[PDB]
């Protein structure tokens, strides 16, 4: 899936999950 | 301190507060640090809000954290949102497609703090880029007021806009 809303979304989620990681614990 | 006990609702409420708060410091930050570098956009140059509240520091504070890291993420987002092509049109419909598919997965709260981000982007990118439509939106008041108050039949009765072509020419 090449749509680039799809390719937002998951790179959003990459860099939400390393925010998460870092100041979430 | 303790936790606000808060509904649904009240959340929803400051979410946008703490939103509006968030895209004022962290467009400042960027054109500290870029100076003509940094996209202008004066839709993000008031803070509407206290800024002493607890959501205007909650706003704050999330774009202080994200300074520098956000801008490492720059270069791709430029060209991912190029592909997008969003538009002031059809800006809702990929504002929730991206967020669904954002949160599918989960909630955490850096997702949290990437949906915002990403609101960020979406406003500057469509502002920087004159894709907010309003020339559009001003052509068409222009074409109806013209129809509907006879300015266009005034002209057609002259013979039509080429008339105009002799303007200018002696
Ligand atoms: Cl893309």
């Amino acid at each position: 899936d090449m749509r680039p809303e799809i390719r937002i979304a998951q790179e959003l989620r990459r860099i939400g999950d390393e925010f998460n990681a870092t100041y979430a614990r | 301190g303790p936790l606000g006990s808060m509904s649904e609702e009240q959340v929803a409420q400051d979410t946008e507060e703490v939103f509006r708060s968030y895209v004022f410091y962290r467009h400042q930050q960027e054109q500290e640090a870029e100076g003509v570098a940094a996209p202008a956009d004066p839709e993000m140059v008031t803070l509407p809000l206290q800024p002493s509240s607890t959501m205007g520091q909650v706003g704050r504070q999330l774009a202080i954290i994200g300074d520098d890291i956000n801008r490492r993420y720059d270069s791709e987002f430029q060209t991912m949102l190029q592909h997008l092509q969003p538009t002031a049109e059809n800006a809702y419909e990929y504002f929730t497609k991206i967020a669904t598919s954002l949160f599918e997965s989960g909630i955490n709260w850096g997702r949290v703090v990437a949906l915002l981000g990403f609101g960020y982007r979406l406003a500057l990118h469509v502002y920087q880029h004159g894709l907010t439509g309003f020339l559009g939106q001003v052509t068409r008041f222009v074409v109806d007021f013209m129809l509907h108050h006879s300015i266009a039949r005034w002209i057609a009765q002259r013979g039509g806009w080429v008339a105009a072509l002799n303007l200018g020419n002696g």
